[PDB]
């Protein structure tokens, strides 16, 4: 029974316990979004598939890793979708081949933001799983925990939607350009959907966010943003309507703003999030 | 510490009246100031109206003078015409004695439109190498205000020559050769040295 | 050259500023009392007396000069002083040069010189002035007067 | 020459130089006559002498017989009784007003107490191909107060565009004479004299220069000596006499003439009346940072702060300014800044080396703290050197650099509202450098450059210009490059231009009555280094008269670069009415098409009513001289009366004299004055009136007699009809004016004989001069 | 904030318009007579200039003076007479040398300044000869 991959292939640690740095496909699903499948990686043979069939099987408790260790979702064991975290026991894949054959698990999410996601670096600790290999041979079992590293970075969905990236950066033509705001967001599923604003801002009328210019700064204006004709105030839920899989821009356009009086020339700069609010 | 305008007077034809800054300085000697134009053979004859003809000046003061005409185009316009203006600048107020001022000035009548250029008349003056003289002979009408005479070697005297006119002068044979010499302008400033054609 | 800047001008001759100087006669019958002496009595301290030719022009260099009085009756050359009551009797006043020689009176612009000037810097004319006794003698009295120069320019 | 002591009557001179005539009690003594007065000092300041010059002098009674050739060197008196004088030689240095063109201030004017109103409306249209039309509406407004000394001015405007109020700008002054100062209330902003100019409210006293005669203004090197007997100094530069006086016997010193160190240097020639002459040269160079000895500048400044900016506070402070003029060269100067967060104190001398050009190095330490409360002390430095003009066309205008620490900040780093003007990239040091070169007759290059270091970030902000000039004789060439570069962006800054210029007037004749001399034309290139070659023309000139109005053409072209060539368009009248100043402008160019208009002008609330005119000056003369209608005052320009007979002008210097000339060719046939010229000395935001004596009525010769005698010389006349009054020439002559056709008139000369009586006939009317005689009362 | 965003930019100066491009003041003729002692000069006189129409953010100009002095250092003549040389400075007492620079502020409102300057004239010499007398004088700017 010895196992490979092709990516990061980390070393059986402690018996057959071990690390693994693996890239990462996390989609998002009706019902609960998928992580990573296994059987893309995890490429296990039995070597002597004449004296053994080597009979491995979880036990509970193998939970998701670092801050992601307080999740739930579920876990597709031999395809088969049991529930996350592991409070029972699964039971076993028989191993007799010398074919590195897949190791068909794949992991789902239950999904709890709006569309949002929690952005995981490589290397870090995604999940803890104590798993159990007995056999057909003995009774050698022997149970183990794989933990699971990465060896990049990505961003994996916590709610139910998704949009083309989440970090846009422009700098405006100067004065007194303004530039359409391409983003488009679809979903799994159609959902009545809203968004609002974060930022400090300048005015009350909670339209313009400050410069926050690092170096030889311009000031007296702001920033303001508009749909279409449609000046926008801050912390306020815009609405979008029942939207599923198309993904669907929001028409905004971002603007220059005359906050006060004396007009200051140099290097503008600002920052903002949004919010995005099940409806 | 008084002094006028300047020194030379245009009358131009068309004209009503001359305008003349004159002024002392001193801030409390008191001055009587008469002024009376002749003609040109010094004979007073009220002809030309100088205003105001009398008064007095205490202190760093000026005044402007009018002068008017009160002949009424009686005059030969061929050419232009002198007379001397004559202003009296009395001390006013022990075994002493003082001085009364008088500036005794030209004064050109110029008519209208006159033939030459004025300028141009600079190179018009001819001559005649007489003996122990010189005969000098305006073609134009022009009054001509010569001097620098330097007749090669010997600087030589000053002459007016009247409007349509000439001069005979004396000649002393002790000189050089050419002719040379300078004029005044219409700004009283010197005119550059020229050299004389006789015959 | 985005903006352009231009004066124009000439320059104005000016004449010359002309101060005298008034003589007291302190004299008191020194020379009276004494004589008693011929009509040619111009024994009498001479006052050089100055004219400040200063300021002038630069143009202005040489000009004409010339004097006008009440002529003496016996030497046309002395004035004669103010018909006065309290006055003096036979004297008549000679004008001197800086070169001490007598000027001639009311002469006519034919005979006058072309007083060379320095232009610009300072000048100052230096004359003197005396007492001829024309009648014989002398009686007491006051000396007053007054006299005019006249300057023709250049 | 010499008569036995005692008491005389006696015309005291001083150096032959007369002031009074005493009775003088003197006694077997010390002069050149064995004898010696007994003075007093009320009688010496009476005389000229400077008491106080003299130490010793005001421990003396007051009447007491002065010791003055003991207790003052090189003082000899000395009579002479044959004529009776008191020649006295005296060391210059005790006498007074030595200023040439002293004034004395209480000839000075306060003025009238009244009102002040200024205007401006202007506004453009412009077309775009792409959008249309665009329509701009300012109005300014400047108004001002005086009563006495109680100067208020305040300023605002009113908008609107294709829209309302906002106040502006306001302040009370007031001067002090014996304080020789200026104190402020309200708006102002300070100097950047040893920091930096700071808008703020609040109370500003500061000693005016503009008191001085000129010749005190400037540094000059104060020149000391001792006069043996009387001399006479001349003194030059650059073979030029540039200072001549025969001098007194004694000590002295020298305040004197407005300073040149681009003409050379000093070439000073003492010639005592025997002939010697004591030689030798003084040098001179200068920092702007001079005082002239004996000046103390100052100012004393408070209040609140003012910016602009709503992300900042205004908090109260203080700040002080002091500086006093030293021997040998050496320069005190300081003030400080006292504020809340804050303290900041400066460190002084400058000098004069005289032989090797002026240098002058500072330092001030400063105390800060931050809005985040972190509180830092930093110190700073600055170094100036001057070289004055060699023989070879040469001058060394400025050499200069500063440098500061990291912990060294300004106040205003500090005035702000929230935490994170980047303050992590505060300057370490700056470099600027001036320094140009004669080029033979026809030519000059001028050089200039700056440079500019940070803490923090390795960026430099840099700039410099190169620019040079030949000129024959019309022609106008003019060759330029133009290079900075700066740290927040990109791109080297560069341009390349040139010109010639060429009048009209020097190709015709100068008396030709033609405009045509009044008109110039120029033509100019440019390139970039970067594709775009630029090119002008442009013809221009005046109109009218007295050019009131004014014409202004040009187009240019433009090529290369970025593919936007183009020609252009420009034209471009202003006129001066009396009554204000108004002008239209025009450009095109081909997208740009746009039209200019605005209209001035003053208004002035006085006591005969309200004037109206041009654009203000900050103090105007009323001009009175009642029914005059349009009248010509001379060397000024629109300047004409109204058709009541008054007008102004705002041109102003002060402390100094003024002159008022009137043109007679442009006056009525019937109306005379006395004297059209005037003369003031004002002081600063004042107002006078220019009265004149105007004489309405007809203008007359007569030739009268009386006793079948012209009537003696100079005798007093007045008109019994009208208010005008003559005096008799010869011939019983007198010219009068203002008159009446008919009435009557008083004449005194002896105890009043005379009185005539007189009618014209009426048809002497078209007549400016009627002659007449007749005969008197007596 | 789910999707943040970063928006940059940079405000520059362009060049304004001008009010005018064309000063010329004559200021009559006088006397070396007055003007007879060395370093004598004349009455000074105004000159007011405005620029106008100034794009936003701009705040401050810098004024680029040329001249053909002489080695006075202040403006040589080119009329006829001679002697006589020039004095421009500002209403701060402050000498305006050829080439040289001065940036001043700029008006918020009305887009726009104006630039308060005296001149007179002078002999350095004394007793300058009479004649005529020409004075041209050009000026570029810089913006900020």
């Amino acid at each position: 029974f010895a196992c490979k991959t092709a990516n990061g292939t980390a070393i059986p640690i402690g018996g057959g316990s071990a690390n693994v740095y693996v890239n990462l496909a996390p989609v998002v699903n009706v019902g609960q979004n998928l992580v990573v499948d296994l059987s893309t990686q995890i490429f296990c043979h039995n070597d002597y598939p004449e004296t053994i069939t080597d009979y491995v099987t979880l036990q509970r408790g193998s939970a998701y890793g670092g801050v992601l260790s307080n999740f739930s979702g579920t876990v597709k064991y031999s395809g088969s979708s049991y529930p996350f975290p592991t409070t029972s026991e699964t039971p076993r894949v028989v191993y007799n081949s010398r074919t590195d054959k897949p190791w068909p698990v794949a992991l789902y999410l239950t999904p709890v933001s709006s569309a949002g996601g929690v952005a995981i670096k490589a290397g870090s600790l995604i999940a803890v799983l104590i798993l159990r290999q007995t056999n057909n041979y003995n009774s050698d079992d022997f149970q183990f925990v794989w933990n699971i590293y990465a060896n990049n970075d990505v961003v994996v969905p916590t709610g139910g939607c998704d949009v083309s990236a989440r970090d846009v950066t422009v700098t405006l033509p100067d004065y007194p350009g303004s530039v359409p705001i391409p983003l488009t967001v679809y979903c799994a599923k159609s959902q009545n959907l809203g968004y609002y604003l974060s930022g400090t801002t300048a005015d009350a009328g909670n339209s313009i966010f400050t410069n926050t210019a690092s170096f030889s700064p311009a000031q007296g204006v702001g920033v303001q943003l508009t749909r279409n004709g449609t000046i926008i105030p801050a912390n306020n839920t815009v609405s979008l309507g029942a939207v599923g899989t198309s993904a669907v821009s929001l028409g905004l356009t971002a603007n220059y703003a005359r906050t006060g009086g004396q007009v200051t020339a140099g290097n503008v700069q600002s920052i903002i999030g949004v919010t995005f609010v099940y409806q | 510490g008084v002094a006028l305008g300047a020194t030379r007077v245009i009358y131009p034809a068309g004209q009503k009246q001359e305008q003349l800054a004159v002024t002392n300085n001193d801030e409390n000697s008191t001055y009587l100031i008469q002024s009376w134009v002749e003609n040109a053979d010094g004979v007073k004859d009220g002809r030309f109206i100088v205003t105001p003809p009398l008064f007095a000046m205490k202190g760093k003061k000026e005044n402007t003078l009018r002068i008017l005409d009160a002949t009424n185009n009686q005059l030969p316009q061929d050419r232009e015409s002198l007379f001397w203006m004559n202003v009296k600048a009395i001390p006013s107020m022990e075994n002493t004695l003082q001085l009364a001022i008088i500036s005794r000035i030209k004064l050109y009548y110029r008519p209208a439109k006159l033939a030459l250029p004025p300028d141009q008349a600079a190179e018009k003056l001819r001559f005649r190498r007489s003996a122990n003289s010189l005969t000098l002979i305006n073609p134009t009408p022009y009054y001509l205000t010569v001097t620098e005479l330097n007749a090669g070697t010997r600087v030589l005297e000053n002459a007016l020559v009247p409007p349509m006119g000439e001069s005979t002068v004396k000649l002393p044979s002790d000189a050089g050769s050419n002719i040379t010499y300078r004029t005044i302008n219409d700004y009283g400033a010197l005119t550059p040295k020229m050299t004389g054609v006789m015959e | 050259a985005d903006s352009t800047i231009t004066i124009r001008g000439y320059v104005r001759d000016n004449g010359c500023s002309v101060a005298a100087e008034s003589t007291n006669f302190t004299v008191d019958l020194m020379e009276n009392a004494a004589k008693q002496f011929n009509n040619i009595g111009a024994t009498t301290p001479v006052v050089p007396f100055r004219i400040l030719l200063s300021p002038c022009g630069n143009a202005v260099s040489a000009v004409k000069v010339g004097f006008t009085g009440v002529a003496d009756s016996h030497n046309a050359n002395l004035l004669a002083l103010e018909n006065t009551v309290s006055a003096a009797s036979g004297l008549g006043i000679q004008l001197l040069n800086e070169q001490q020689n007598q000027i001639p009176l009311n002469a006519p612009s034919s005979a006058l010189s072309w007083t060379t000037l320095t232009p610009g810097k300072p000048n100052t004319l230096n004359f003197y002035a005396r007492l001829m006794a024309t009648q014989v003698p002398v009686t007491a009295g006051h000396i007053n007067a007054t006299a005019t120069f006249t300057l023709e320019y250049q | 020459q010499e008569l036995p002591p005692g008491t005389y009557r006696v015309d005291i001179y001083l150096n032959n130089g007369y002031m009074a005539t005493r009775d003088v009690t003197f006694n077997t003594g010390d002069s050149e006559q064995g004898i010696v007065p007994c003075l007093t000092r009320a009688q010496l300041a009476s005389m000229g002498l400077n008491t106080a010059s003299v130490a010793g002098m005001n421990l003396l009674a007051d009447d007491a017989c002065v010791p003055l050739t003991t207790m003052v060197q090189d003082a000899t008196a000395h009579l002479d009784v044959g004529q009776q004088r008191l020649n006295l030689t005296i060391p210059q240095a005790f006498m007074s007003n030595r200023a040439r063109g002293y004034i004395p201030p209480e000839l000075w004017d306060p003025g009238i107490n009244a009102g002040l109103l200024n205007y401006n409306f202007s506004g453009n249209s412009v077309q775009n191909r792409i959008g249309g039309n665009s329509h701009y509406a300012y109005l300014n407004l400047q108004s001002g107060l005086n009563i006495g000394a109680w100067r208020l001015r305040d300023n605002t405007t009113w908008s609107y565009n294709s829209n309302k109020w906002q106040h502006i700008n306001t302040w009370l002054e007031r001067d002090i004479i014996p304080l020789r100062s200026r104190l402020t209330l309200g708006d102002g902003y300070t100097q950047g004299d040893i920091f930096d100019g700071i808008n703020f409210r609040g109370a500003q006293l500061a000693s005016d220069d503009n008191m001085l005669p000129d010749s005190q203004r400037g540094f000059a090197p104060v020149i000391h000596g001792i006069a043996r007997g009387t001399a006479q100094v001349t003194i030059k530069q650059n073979g030029y006499d540039i200072y001549n006086s025969t001098v007194p016997p004694g000590p002295f010193t020298i305040n004197d003439i407005y300073a040149a160190g681009n003409s050379g240097d000093l070439q000073v020639t003492i010639k005592e009346a025997d002939g010697s002459t004591q030689i030798f040269t003084v040098p001179y160079s200068s920092v702007p940072l001079l005082q002239r000895e004996g000046h103390t500048r100052y100012s004393i400044t408070a209040g609140e702060y003012r910016s602009g900016n709503a992300q900042q506070e205004k908090p109260r402070f203080f700040q002080s300014t002091l500086l006093h003029g030293l021997p040998a060269g050496w320069t005190i100067y300081g003030g400080t800044q006292l504020a809340d967060r804050y303290r900041a104190f400066n460190f002084g001398i400058g000098k004069n080396m005289g032989a090797l050009g002026a240098l002058s190095v500072d330092m001030t330490q400063a105390n800060s703290t931050l809005p985040d409360d972190s509180q830092h002390d930093g110190q700073s430095v600055r170094f100036l050197y001057n070289k004055s003009l060699n023989e070879s066309g040469t001058n060394i205008q400025l050499v200069g650099y500063r440098y500061s620490t990291s912990g060294y900040f300004n106040f205003a780093d500090t005035t702000y509202s929230r935490m994170n003007y980047n303050l992590a990239y505060n300057k370490r040091g700056k470099l600027q450098l001036t320094v140009t070169q004669q080029l033979g007759r026809t030519s000059t290059l001028y050089l200039s450059g700056s440079h500019q270091t940070y803490w923090g970030t390795s960026n430099v902000d840099e700039q410099f210009q190169a620019g040079l000039n030949t000129a024959f004789e019309d022609i106008n060439w003019t060759l330029s490059y133009s290079l900075t570069k700066n740290a927040w962006q990109k791109g080297r800054d560069q341009m390349l231009a040139l010109n010639v210029n060429i009048p009209f007037s020097h190709w015709l004749r100068s008396d030709s009555k033609s405009q045509w001399r009044h008109a110039s034309a120029s033509y100019s290139m440019s390139h970039d280094l970067n594709g775009r070659m630029t090119n002008l023309a442009g013809v221009y000139g005046t109109l009218l008269e007295d050019n009131n109005l004014s014409y202004s053409v040009q187009t240019g072209y433009a090529g290369g670069g970025d593919g936007n060539s183009g020609s252009t368009g420009y034209a471009t009248l202003n006129y001066r009415g009396g009554y204000g100043n108004a002008n239209i402008g025009y450009s095109h160019s081909d997208d740009i098409k746009q039209l200019y208009y605005g209209v001035s002008g003053g208004v002035l609330a006085h006591a005969n009513g309200v004037t109206l005119g041009q654009p203000l000056n900050d103090t105007v003369v009323l001009v009175k001289a009642p029914g005059a209608k349009d009248a010509k005052v001379e060397n000024q320009t629109g300047v004409r009366t109204d058709w009541r007979g008054y007008a102004v002008l705002p041109y102003a210097t002060e402390y100094r004299e003024n002159r008022v000339a009137l043109d007679t060719n442009t006056l009525a046939d019937n109306v005379d004055l006395d004297n059209a010229v005037a003369n003031v000395v004002p002081t600063r935001g004042a107002i006078v009136r220019a009265e004149f004596k105007a004489r309405v009525g007809i203008k007359l010769l007569m030739t009268l007699t009386h006793n079948n005698k012209p009537l003696p010389f100079g005798a007093m006349v007045t008109s019994e009809s009208s208010q005008s009054s003559g005096i008799v020439a010869d011939n019983g002559q007198v010219y009068l004016s203002g008159m009446p056709l008919a009435g009557k008139v008083q004449v005194k000369w002896g105890e009043a004989h005379c009185v005539a009586n007189y009618q014209l006939p009426p048809e002497s009317q078209q007549q400016l001069l009627t002659q007449l005689s007749a005969e008197c009362r007596s | 904030a789910d999707v943040t965003i970063t928006v940059n930019g940079k405000v520059v100066a362009k060049p304004c318009t001008v009010s005018t491009t064309n000063a010329t003041v004559d200021l009559g003729d006088l006397y070396s007579f007055s003007l007879m002692s060395a370093g004598a000069a004349s009455a000074w006189h105004d000159v007011a200039l405005e620029l106008t129409n100034c794009p936003v953010g701009t705040s401050r100009v810098t004024a680029s003076f040329s001249g053909a002095a002489d080695s006075t250092g202040y403006y040589k003549n080119q009329g006829t007479a001679q002697n006589i040389q020039l004095e421009l400075q500002d209403d701060s007492g402050n000498t305006l040398n050829t080439g040289a620079t001065k940036t001043v502020q700029v008006d918020d409102s009305s887009q726009s300044a104006h630039f308060p300057l005296q001149v007179r004239a002078l002999t350095v010499n004394g007793g300058a000869t009479q004649g005529t007398i020409q004075a041209v004088i050009s000026i570029t700017y810089t913006y900020s």
